[PDB]
């Protein structure tokens, strides 16, 4: 649970599943048996926005070239203008917190390449290749 | 060469604010007594709370900017009104009170006769009760009235529920996380070398008190000194003790409950005659234990105010009763203690120039805490003598503005804001939201 | 060789407890009359309920351990208070009552004069009303008071709403299921050969009654005998009838509504003078139909207590009025009937040694059912004569403890707990949660 | 709807879709038009925990080697120590209720092989095989 | 956003992604900070039925031969009895609003071919083809 946040990106890929589990899920099944008008909304407001924030992430995962959780790849080429770096300088020498810091400017740009350039243009491409 | 790839569940979080819920440890529910304090439907705590130590991580904490405090403060307030909503409203108690001096200590108790409405709406009821001087005010034999009637309304707390503080773990919903500072010495500000994460905070007893932190968490090694702005005398100074200080607060009046009938269906609990010791409420502090603590604390202040200087203690300057005295709840009753005896001292550089000590305490049943107007709560009388033993885990202190800064400094007990009380337990915690989505370049591409 | 494979939607369920909602059949909403009973927003029932018969399945049922009963019991209670919340509170009715004997049957009705508050807060109001003897109690001409004033508070039920029971289907949310026992003869315990599943339970009218199950579901073939612990005389014995018994309960007093004005904005409905037959409320039971049923029932008890034995019937032993009499609601009024005439008999092994029968009934407007303290409901007067015809579908019976066990046994009408009334309709239903996830070994593996 | 619960596992695979449908879905769209403070929370508490219990199942389906509903397969080898049996003794001669009864001890063990041994180690394996 | 509703079906396939985005998502994260008993249920009743209506659509997408959003294909043959037409008469000469109008009778029939004839019979078929 977040243990590799201080570690390098290369080491952070091993514990990736643990973060996926706990973040994704509520399974406490505790409370809500006897009603209250007051406090109960408060324990509602938190978990309702939680599932709204949850489906928000799942949409990006679906509309992109993933359609599945954890890791998935894409046909989007990595631009030189986006963090021009060494491969060993990223995973081995650099950390995720340090990484997301620089990409902050190109983050919104990259998102467009996933939904527009791919799953809009890829699925249509697939339809044309599946006809023959 | 490479290609972008979506990673889900990357260790990335950002500081944010969310709505936190409670946890009762699933034992407090077996404690029953008809919804003690918070716990009614309160969430059962996970029998095995998880604490994950994050290696190679350094996070900067601020306890004064902590949002968990503001929620807890509003929680206790919101909790308070909901306890008073279903209960019996005392509205027609504003009837004239004819009082007289009780049979010593300048007649602190008043024996009051008054007219009252029965179950029937026809004939009134001539009955007497016993109120403390703080609960009544005369208006111009001796005629008195409720002290809260001109200010606000009033309602009686139900005898079924108790104000007894029970451990409450604050936890975060899905998508959030709570950071814990594991260092032994932390003043609440700056970077934290060792940081761990937990789903639920530790056991925190919502004990509302002034000038004395009661039933709190002990510090590690040296005692801790915490203040928002230190050189500023306008900001209170929070202190965390190492060893707990034994304190005794009792109600040396053995009482009885009248349980008069003001129907239909409602019954008020009046304070009957006192059978026992004729005394005023008192607070005991062991002279040896307080002194030992004081000597260790006074040395810690000199890590800031300089190695050599004169530090003098004195009782409260002045203000509301809640500020000038030690206010708390024991056995359902609300004590207000005179701390002037403990704070009378003068210290040298390392030293200061009997087997027990005592502190006169006053009792007030009708209270408005948190500067609340429109709602006043009446503390119901308790059968028998109440005795309680608690830990003194810290203080709320203020520094004088008069300077003469390079000469000497004097410190006095603070009060007012109850958020400082919660900041005492919440200094090591803060709320952040986790960002699972991430992108990284790799060769895999796709077919 | 094989490999694990995830199957989703496997037929696997476990016994559990959940929160069930209601169903109104979407016609009750057109019945209107401003929220009759439950149905206000109540869920429209699916026009085509689904019942799936599960072949080759045997499930063990327990009606006494059924959790659907406890929810329904708490539902009616919670439903009751919410109906009384927006309505008019009768709090200043505790004024002294000067009563006199009505112009026969030992003056059951009292004509009471009293002082009352008008719309204005200045002058009072001298007005008279008519209360039953059960609604008032004298305090020491003849002076009386409300019977509930010393015990609890009181509020009047709104004339707009009606207490008329309407069919209510209990259904389960997504992820759950309800099992139905299709056997003709089922005592509520043991394995069930033929089990079917439904989304919604059948039409169940929440009729609250004592000593007589009214408007319930008929049994199949032989009449049914159900008890939690049979040999134990401390446990009540629930009976389910085959053929319905015609019962008539009327209010042989043709009345008028005063509709006095106790403003501002509120109006109370007083009971005016009675114009018509001078009589006490009465309950009719056909001598032929009750006897025929009794003869069939008395033979079923001998499948347990032995082929040959003497079974004697007698009226209620003693206790609260709710226990000792038949309590129900007809036309908005609450009748309490004397069943002593029906239960007077002595039976031989197969036999027992006129065209009609009658049962004296008493009327009480102010009631506390379910042992509720703090809230008393006043049943508003009804214009004209009330007549109602219902089915008697079962009884609540108790066995004496005096034994002499090997000699003879005597049975008397039960009462108290209303859960037994709901267990009558819920014996064939229980709640289970479905577990879709499953794993099975197969060769498919993966590429 | 559960009709094959009494039938054999082999026959229970045909009606599998029906159970998937009804269990998965609420589509009544009945009620909630006019507000109540009291009862309404009760008809809320049931369906809110329902969708929480729902997403709980969907997570296992995603984090495992399924990523889709109904049936899906995996690379996890069946251990001999786990219900050593005959193939015809399982589907043809045995029932699901009877089946889940025995696996009760190894159920938590098998779950680990799906999320850890596969989708953690498989997707990483896939990334290494998709590079070339 | 709906801009091609008046345009032909052929042109309506280009902006398909935009409709998918906005319809799918709530990300306002506005309100619900301070409690109200009255109005708050009203702003609840709308978004709660929204996510219920949402998962309803997602189920059909999963139980069918899609398992993914936007466009996906199937093995169901197009019946002549269902809108016998010209290919250029559908996409090029006809509009979606005009299209769904005629299929209204066969819509419930086609739905059956997706869940029953395919993912019930296809996945079972897949299991038999993956064994060898
Ligand atoms: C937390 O609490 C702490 C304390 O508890 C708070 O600290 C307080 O912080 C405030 C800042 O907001 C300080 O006030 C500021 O003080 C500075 C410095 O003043 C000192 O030094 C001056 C120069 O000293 C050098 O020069 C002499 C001469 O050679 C040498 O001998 C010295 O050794 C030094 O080398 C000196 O002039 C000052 O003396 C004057 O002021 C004091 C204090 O009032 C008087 O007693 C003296 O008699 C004398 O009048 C002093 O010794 C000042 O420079 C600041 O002035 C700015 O702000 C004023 C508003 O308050 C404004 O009117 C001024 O014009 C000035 O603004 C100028 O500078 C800005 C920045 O460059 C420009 O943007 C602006 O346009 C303009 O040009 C200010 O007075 C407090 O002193 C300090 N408290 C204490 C006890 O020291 C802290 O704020 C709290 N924080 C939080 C978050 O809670
Ligand atoms: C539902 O309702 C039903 C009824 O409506 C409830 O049934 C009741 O169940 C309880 C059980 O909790 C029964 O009490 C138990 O009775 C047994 C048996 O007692 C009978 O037989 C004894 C022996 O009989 C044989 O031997 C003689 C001699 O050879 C032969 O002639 C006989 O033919 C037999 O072969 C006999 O000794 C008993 O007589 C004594 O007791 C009766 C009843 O009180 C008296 O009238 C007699 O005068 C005489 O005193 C009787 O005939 C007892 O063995 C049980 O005793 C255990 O429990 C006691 C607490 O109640 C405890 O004090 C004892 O020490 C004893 O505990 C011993 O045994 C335990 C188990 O092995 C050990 O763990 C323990 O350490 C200790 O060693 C008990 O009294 C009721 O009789 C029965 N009701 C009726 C009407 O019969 C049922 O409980 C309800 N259930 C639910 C879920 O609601
Ligand atoms: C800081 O932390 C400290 C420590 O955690 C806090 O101190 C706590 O204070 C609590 C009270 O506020 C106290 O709760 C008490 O627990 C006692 C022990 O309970 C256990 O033992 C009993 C057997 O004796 C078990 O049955 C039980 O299950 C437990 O295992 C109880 O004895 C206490 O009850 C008595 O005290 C309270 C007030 O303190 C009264 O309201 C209560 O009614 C009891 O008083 C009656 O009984 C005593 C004798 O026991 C008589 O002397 C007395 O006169 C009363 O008798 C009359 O009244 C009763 C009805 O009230 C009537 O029936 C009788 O006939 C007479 O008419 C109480 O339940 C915690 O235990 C204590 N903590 C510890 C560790 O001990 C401190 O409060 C915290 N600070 C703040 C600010 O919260
Ligand atoms: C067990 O089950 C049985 C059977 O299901 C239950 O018996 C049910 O009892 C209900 C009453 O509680 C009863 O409801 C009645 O329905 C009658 C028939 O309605 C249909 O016909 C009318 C036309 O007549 C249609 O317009 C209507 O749409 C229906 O299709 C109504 O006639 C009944 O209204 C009268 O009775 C109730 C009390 O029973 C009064 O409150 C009501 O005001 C009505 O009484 C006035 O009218 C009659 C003449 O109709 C006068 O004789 C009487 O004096 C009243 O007149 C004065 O008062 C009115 C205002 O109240 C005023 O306008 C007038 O001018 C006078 O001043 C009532 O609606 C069910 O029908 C009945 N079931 C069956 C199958 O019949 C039994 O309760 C169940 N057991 C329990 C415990 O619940
Ligand atoms: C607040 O209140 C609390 C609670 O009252 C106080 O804390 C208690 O403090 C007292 C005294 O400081 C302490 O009492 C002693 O505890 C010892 C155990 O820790 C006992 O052994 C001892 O009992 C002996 O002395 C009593 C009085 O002299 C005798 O009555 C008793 O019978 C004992 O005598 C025996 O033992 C001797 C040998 O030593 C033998 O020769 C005799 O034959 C006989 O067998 C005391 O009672 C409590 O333990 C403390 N309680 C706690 C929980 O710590 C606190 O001090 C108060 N604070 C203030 C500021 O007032
Ligand atoms: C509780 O109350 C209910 C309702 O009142 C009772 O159930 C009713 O019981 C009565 C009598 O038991 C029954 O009335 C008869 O119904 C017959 C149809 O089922 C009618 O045909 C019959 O009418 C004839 O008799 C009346 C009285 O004698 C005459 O006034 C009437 O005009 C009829 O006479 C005609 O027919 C004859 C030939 O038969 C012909 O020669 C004449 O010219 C004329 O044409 C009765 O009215 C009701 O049907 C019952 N109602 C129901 C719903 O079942 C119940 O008994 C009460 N229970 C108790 C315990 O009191
Ligand atoms: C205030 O704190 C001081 C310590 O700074 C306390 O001084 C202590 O005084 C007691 C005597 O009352 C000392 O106990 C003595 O111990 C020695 C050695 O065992 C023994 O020879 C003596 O007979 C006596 O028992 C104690 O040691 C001493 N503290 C220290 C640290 O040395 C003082 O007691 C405190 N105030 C009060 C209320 O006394
Ligand atoms: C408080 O005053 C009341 C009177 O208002 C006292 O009650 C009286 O006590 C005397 C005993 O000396 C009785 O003779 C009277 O009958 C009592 N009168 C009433 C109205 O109760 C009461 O005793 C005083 N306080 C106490 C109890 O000490
Ligand atoms: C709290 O304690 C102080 C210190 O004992 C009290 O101060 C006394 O005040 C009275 C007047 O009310 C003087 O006559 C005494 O001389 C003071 N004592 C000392 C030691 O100076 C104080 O009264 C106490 N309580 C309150 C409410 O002030
Ligand atoms: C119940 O008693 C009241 C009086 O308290 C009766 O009302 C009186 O009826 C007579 C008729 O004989 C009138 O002359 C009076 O003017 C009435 N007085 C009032 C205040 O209404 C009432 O009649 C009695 N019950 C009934 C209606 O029989
Ligand atoms: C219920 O019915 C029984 C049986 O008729 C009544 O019992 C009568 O009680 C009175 C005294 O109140 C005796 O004088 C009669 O002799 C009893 N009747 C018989 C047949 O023994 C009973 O009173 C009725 N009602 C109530 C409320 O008890």
């Amino acid at each position: 649970f977040l243990g590799a946040a201080g570690s390098t990106m290369g080491a952070a890929s091993m514990t990736l599943t643990v973060q996926a589990r706990n973040l994704l899920s509520g399974e406490d099944f505790t409370i809500d048996i006897p009603d209250v008008t007051v406090w109960g909304i408060k324990q509602l407001q938190a978990r309702v926005l939680a599932v709204e924030r949850y489906l928000r992430d799942q949409q990006l995962l679906g509309i992109w070239g993933c359609s599945g959780k954890l890791i998935c790849c894409t046909n989007v080429p990595w631009n030189s203008s986006w963090s021009n770096r060494n491969l060993s300088e990223i995973w081995d020498n650099m950390t995720w917190l340090q990484w997301d810091k620089e990409i902050s400017n190109y983050t919104q740009i990259i998102y467009g390449l996933l939904e527009e350039s791919q799953n809009q243009q890829e699925k249509n491409e697939q339809d044309l290749l599946a006809l023959d | 060469n490479l290609w972008v790839t979506v990673y889900y569940g990357v260790p990335v979080w950002k500081d944010a604010e969310t709505t936190l819920f409670c946890a009762s440890d699933a034992k407090a529910y077996e404690t029953e007594k008809h919804n003690v304090w918070a716990t009614h439907a309160c969430v059962p705590t996970d029998p095995n709370p998880q604490e994950i130590h994050l290696e190679n991580v350094t996070e900067e904490f601020n306890m004064w900017k902590n949002n968990m405090v503001e929620q807890m403060h509003t929680d206790i307030i919101s909790l308070w009104d909901q306890s008073l909503k279903p209960c019996v409203k005392l509205t027609p108690l504003c009837v004239t009170l004819q009082c007289t001096n009780v049979t010593d200590m300048r007649g602190e108790l008043k024996n009051c006769s008054f007219n009252m409405t029965t179950e029937l709406r026809d004939k009134k009821q001539k009955v007497y009760s016993l109120f403390y001087r703080l609960d009544v005010v005369q208006i111009n034999n001796k005629e008195y009235r409720l002290i809260n009637c001109n200010t606000s309304a009033i309602t009686q707390a139900c005898p079924k529920v108790s104000f007894e503080p029970i451990p409450i773990h604050y936890c975060a919903p899905a998508g959030f996380a709570i950071l814990k500072c594991k260092d032994k010495k932390f003043n609440g500000t700056g970077p934290c070398p060792s940081v761990s994460t937990v789903q639920c905070t530790h056991g925190i007893k919502p004990v509302v008190s002034t000038q004395l932190l009661l039933n709190g968490s002990l510090a590690e090694e040296e005692v801790m000194i915490r203040s928002e702005n230190i050189t500023n005398n306008a900001k209170n100074i929070l202190v965390q003790f190492n060893t707990p200080v034994q304190i005794n607060c009792t109600r040396p009046n053995n009482n009885t409950r009248k349980s008069i009938r003001i129907g239909p269906g409602q019954a008020f609990y009046a304070t009957g005659d006192i059978i026992g010791d004729i005394r005023q409420a008192h607070c005991n502090v062991s002279k040896a234990t307080w002194n030992e603590t004081l000597g260790k604390v006074v040395k810690q202040l000199r890590k800031h105010f300089g190695n050599n200087t004169i530090i003098r203690f004195a009782n409260s300057s002045g203000g509301d009763l809640e500020v000038t005295t030690h206010s708390f709840n024991c056995g359902g009753e609300f004590f207000y203690c005179n701390t002037s005896g403990l704070f009378n001292s003068t210290w040298i550089s390392n030293t200061s120039v009997n087997d027990s000590i005592t502190l006169p305490c006053r009792i007030k049943q009708i209270i408005n805490m948190w500067q609340r107007i429109g709602q006043a709560m009446y503390a119901p009388p308790i059968q028998g003598v109440i005795r309680c033993v608690s830990n003194i885990t810290g203080l709320i202190l203020t520094r004088d503005g008069g300077s003469t800064n390079s000469t000497t400094e004097t410190f006095r007990p603070g009060g007012g804001d109850m958020r400082d009380n919660w900041r005492s337990e919440l200094y090591k915690y803060k709320v952040v939201k986790i960002e699972p989505l991430g992108v990284a370049p790799t060769r895999c591409k796709r077919r």
